[PDB]
RNA sequence: ACCGGGGGCAUUCGUAUCAUUACGCGAGAGGUGAAAUUCGUGGACCGUAGUGAGACGCCCAACAGCGAAAGCAUUUGCCAAGAAUGUCUUCAUUAAUCAAGAACGAAAGUCAGAGGUUCGAAGGCGAUUAGAUACCGCCCUAGUUCUGACCGUAAACGAUGCCAUCUCGCGAUUCGGAGGGUGCCCUGCCGAGGAGCAUCCGGAAACGAAAGUCUUUCGGUUCCGGGGGUAGUAUGGUUGCAAAG
RNA sequence: GACAUUGUGAAGAGUCAGACUCU
RNA sequence: UUUUUUUUUU
């Protein structure tokens, strides 16, 4: 749980990322997505549909104990983020 | 007319290729696009219209069914609610706790809305201009301006009359008394500021 | 006189205990619509371990609660234990940790038994300091393990031989020897056991039963 | 500049309705004016339409709520009660 | 003029000690000030002891015992003498007087 | 009038005594305690009120009850010493002694004794004020 | 309660005090 | 396997008090120095078994612990925080005390909404008395309880400001550590607490291991006093709904 | 409150001599 | 259980 909040930070600082559905949905079709996190508040079908594209593409989906709010927070930014894909994690063991 | 929001909720009809829908008292919370699930096997969530039977008690419910089948008469008003007191399986009954603080025994198949009815609060701002109340009461029926009897004429209220503005009999009227002459306070157990619990 | 209206009546605990006398009741005999058989159907009787199975137990004190009656014959089940009062005061001593507990135990024919255990810390072969206090969170964990250790025993048995336990405080021993690794314990009782939620009365079982 | 030392919104009723009847439509009148976070699309876009109905701006959703605030303690406590029960 | 070095209490450490209601007069006192007696007697008096075991239905039966915690306020127990004054000297003495 | 005793068994009462500092009670009950033997206090036997406690009237409530029971053929009596109790004084009355007393040598076997006194985990608050009965 | 009543009393004479100078 | 009644939110349990239901009893019960008011054959009080409400967490419970102080004690879950100890970890003077300024702050009290068991100001009765607007007894209203706001005062006391440093012996106690023996014992063990009795010096004395190391005055710093009253009064200012600060 | 609408069974109590009365 | 007072100076 804290666990995650400190290798979202170190992905963030050092390894590549994508926020956002739209770039998440281009990560997955396009196999650059290590990982995919889901805010707890992310609309249903939006939900299903991206655990479908993970399923497709054979990433792990994580969904944030947090809203789309707290996970821009962990971010790092000043936005709301709902959905974002780790592409690579650089000095992290996010993936595992 | 009304302080508390209606529902306009869209069910299947199970019988023919057509559409039904319900206009109910909302409980706070529900929300467009939320899913009521009403039966006896339905869970314990708000919203879902169940039978008293199921639930535990403490529950807080709404749209109570004074009698199977009457589609929920009781605690109807905004913000109100009623409470599962207890239950009686051998007699298959439940005792409930009204919104007056009166109990009541219905039977445990009587369904209710779990949840308490939205737009709680209503009554704790001041209606402070008259304008207000004038515009409250044009929804609802005629029953304001409210003219107090001792400012009438002997010939409209038992209270009219006299060289001072005074009642001159006692305002606590029997319950059986005539059609013109029962007003004040009706059948009136005790008068004065309550003081205590009651 | 008005006590030539009142029929005598004999009370039977079952086959639990060793002496199934307990004593003599008395109500007034059937007239109209009031039935003295009706009317004893559900008294409760207070009785002791010590004249229930003249054992040492004479602290434990018993209820029996009367569900059927035959003739002059009036046929008690167990209801609820409990310790006396002056075992427990006596129990109770100053420089030393009381450890209590309570748990709710399912039987197997469906009486959820509360049960009230109590400890106290001991002290040491050769202990100089007066006080025998511990941490409280070692407390916490001594009451998981009295908690445990009588969710352990109860369950899987019936009222039967949960009663059976009770009558030598088995349990107790148990716990005395058992939980005592974190701090070991003294005066390690079963302080009382009652009846949260019962099952409906079954004649043809309380015919076994006695 | 800070117009109004204390009224702020109740400014509007000048000098009636009395000082504490003032200050008790205040609270009620700010809550029912403010916006509130949605928990649907986590922006605050909760405005009241009529008493009782919140809409949001952003993702339309209504929801049924206080007469002056978007929810009210007895209607936490409640779903506290059931998430509770639900989970024991 | 201080009278006691422990201002008639025994709080260290302690800024607030509940209180109690003394046996007799049911004044509150805190638990600290209030003067603690352990009594533990016979449940019959030491005259009636005898009557008892002979009218006695067992062979032999162990008498109970009463256990009673009492706790005094001062004025309640000087003037029941369960504590007497004492010498500016003997005051300081803190070791229980000889039963 | 009464039970049929197996040539010398023992008949068991409960008598519980209720010993205040303003009264008395010996009330005998069977083991259940819903049925009464016979009950009396201290002021059915004492005139003034002062004394309805006293020792003296104890001894006569017990005395009475004795015979009572030896009427009805109960012949041995459970004790249950009661005080006050709840919020108020938890040690027996002056009148608790003398009633046991004159039970015993009146001539009821006597049993097991218990004390029964009303404890609380915690109470309501006590009678007197803060600063308590200043008389 | 000596110190403190004359606290009350001087009280009350400032509440009259208050009063009359309205 | 850290330590703790430290804080918050939910939750579990316990007898007791009161009310009430069923059954038995039979005339008193209650209360006091003695009584009376009061309750009671419409069957009280007393027993046994339930039911409901609200309050409160006995015993364990201590010259014990925690917290800035006020204060803090039923079980369990969750939440954030913290002391001490250990440290061959890190930064490198970042510190002490603090006008103005700000948070918290017992009880009572005020406002709003719920609850209203117990106790209970005011009030009303019964006593006592020369009187009794009291002590004693009975019935009680606000209040006492919960939630959200106000007030900012207590013998809020250790009647002793905070930081650093030096000066005595003894054996106990709470927490952590080190070393041994079998949770307990030992180590004239090491720190940190909270104390007690052998106490130099000090003090008007009572007394104080600080209230000592001050005419041999001088480590730093904040607040406060200047014979008793008038008087924490008047007036002005400011805060508060008021009471008042 | 009484009578009628008002039917079909049980248990208790009381009257009678299988009926009646009540609850 | 009840039990209030004791002019001024010396």
């Amino acid at each position: 749980a804290e666990n995650i909040n400190s290798r979202l930070s170190m992905v963030m600082k050092t390894g590549q990322y994508v926020l956002g559905y739209k770039q998440t949905l281009k990560s997955l079709l396009n196999g650059k997505a290590k990982l995919v996190i889901i805010a707890n508040n992310t609309p249903p079908l939006r939900k299903s549909e991206i655990e479908y594209y993970a399923m497709l593409a054979k990433t792990g989906v994580h969904h944030y104990n947090g809203n789309n709010i707290e996970l821009g927070t962990a971010c790092g930014r000043l936005f709301r983020v709902c959905t974002l894909a780790v592409t690579d994690a650089g000095d992290s063991d996010i993936i595992l | 007319g009304r302080g508390a929001p209606l529902a306009i909720i869209a069910f299947r009809d199970p019988y023919k290729y057509k559409t039904v829908k319900t206009t109910v008292v909302a409980a706070e919370g529900m929300h467009t696009g939320q899913f009521i699930h009403c039966g006896a096997k339905a869970q314990i969530q708000i919203g879902n219209i169940v039978p008293v039977g199921t639930l535990p008690e403490g529950t807080t419910i709404c749209n109570v069914e004074n009698k199977s089948g009457d589609r929920g008469v009781i605690a109807r008003a905004s913000g109100n609610y009623a409470t599962v007191i207890a239950h009686n399986p051998d007699t298959k009954k439940t005792r409930i706790r009204l919104p007056s603080g009166a109990k009541k025994v219905v039977q445990s198949v009587n369904r209710a809305m779990i949840g308490l009815v939205a737009g709680g609060g209503r009554t704790d701002k001041p209606l402070l201009k008259a304008g207000r109340s004038y515009h409250k009461y044009k929804a609802k029926r005629n029953s304001w301006p409210r003219v107090r009897g001792v400012a009438m004429n002997p010939v409209e209220h038992p209270h009219g009359g006299g060289n001072h503005q005074h009642i001159g009999h006692p305002s606590t009227v029997r319950r059986d008394a005539s059609a013109g002459k029962k007003v004040g306070l009706i059948a009136a157990r005790r008068t004065g500021r309550i003081r205590g619990g009651k | 006189d008005p006590f030539s209206r009142k029929e005598w009546y004999d009370i039977k605990a079952p086959n639990m205990f060793n002496t199934r006398q307990v004593g003599k009741t008395l109500i007034n005999r059937t007239q109209g619509t009031k039935i003295a058989s009706e009317g004893l159907k559900g008294r409760v009787f207070e009785v002791s371990l010590g004249d229930l199975n003249n054992s040492e137990a004479d602290f434990r004190k018993f209820k029996l609660i009367a569900e059927d009656v035959q003739g002059k014959n009036v046929l008690t089940n167990f209801h609820a234990m409990s310790m006396t009062h002056d075992k427990l005061c006596s129990i109770v001593k100053k420089w030393h940790t009381l450890i209590e507990a309570n748990t709710a135990v399912k039987t197997t024919d469906g009486y959820t038994l509360r049960v009230f255990v109590i400890a106290f810390t001991k002290k040491s072969v050769n202990q100089v300091k007066k006080t025998s206090y511990t941490k409280t969170s070692k407390i916490r964990k001594i009451r998981s393990e009295m908690i445990g250790c009588i969710e352990k025993e109860v369950t899987g048995c019936d009222l039967k031989e949960v009663v059976s336990k009770l009558i030598p405080d088995s349990i107790g021993k148990d716990i005395e020897k058992t939980c005592s690794k974190l701090y070991p314990l003294q005066e390690v009782y079963i302080r009382k056991v009652k009846i949260i939620k019962r099952p409906k009365v079954d004649l043809g079982r309380l015919h076994d039963l006695h | 500049a800070k117009r109004t030392k204390k009224v702020g919104i109740v400014g509007k009723y000048g000098t009636r309705y009395g000082a504490s009847l003032r200050k008790m439509a205040k609270k009620l009148e700010v809550a029912q004016h403010s916006r509130y976070t949605c928990s649907f699309c986590g922006k605050e876009a909760m405005k009241r339409k009529a008493t009782g109905i919140w809409n949001c701006a952003k993702c339309h959703k209504v929801v049924a709520g206080g007469a002056y605030v978007y929810g009210t303690v007895t209607a936490a406590t409640v779903r506290s009660t059931i998430r509770r029960l639900r989970d024991l | 003029t201080f009278k006691r070095r422990n201002h008639g209490r025994n709080k260290k450490n302690r800024g607030h000690v509940a209180f109690i209601r003394c046996t007799n007069c049911g004044r509150c006192c805190p638990k600290d000030k209030a003067i603690k007696k352990f009594v533990v007697r016979n449940i019959v008096e030491a005259a009636a002891v005898r009557d008892i075991g002979d009218a006695s239905a067992y062979t032999q039966y162990a008498l109970p015992k009463l256990y009673h915690k009492l706790h005094y306020c001062i004025a309640c127990a000087i003037h029941s003498k369960v504590v007497r004054n004492r010498s500016r000297e003997a005051r300081r003495d803190r070791n229980p007087p000889p039963r | 009038l009464g039970p049929q005793a197996k040539e010398g068994e023992l008949i068991f009462g409960v008598a519980h005594i209720f010993a205040s500092f303003n009264d008395t009670f010996v009330h005998i009950t069977d083991i259940s305690g819903r049925e009464t033997i016979v009950r009396v206090t201290g002021g059915m036997k004492v005139k003034a009120d002062r004394d309805e406690s006293s020792p003296y009237a104890a001894m006569l409530a017990a005395q009475d009850v004795a015979d009572r029971c030896k009427q009805l053929g109960i012949n041995a009596l459970h004790i249950k010493l009661r005080a006050t109790g709840g919020t108020r004084t938890k040690t027996p009355g002056p009148g608790a002694q003398s009633a046991l007393r004159a039970l015993a040598r009146a001539g009821m076997k006597i049993g097991r004794i218990e004390d029964v006194t009303p404890i609380p985990s915690d109470c309501t608050r006590r009678k007197g004020g803060r600063r308590g009965r200043r008389l | 309660m000596r110190e403190k009543w004359r606290k009350k009393r001087m009280r009350r004479l400032k509440r009259k005090r208050r009063a009359a100078k309205k």
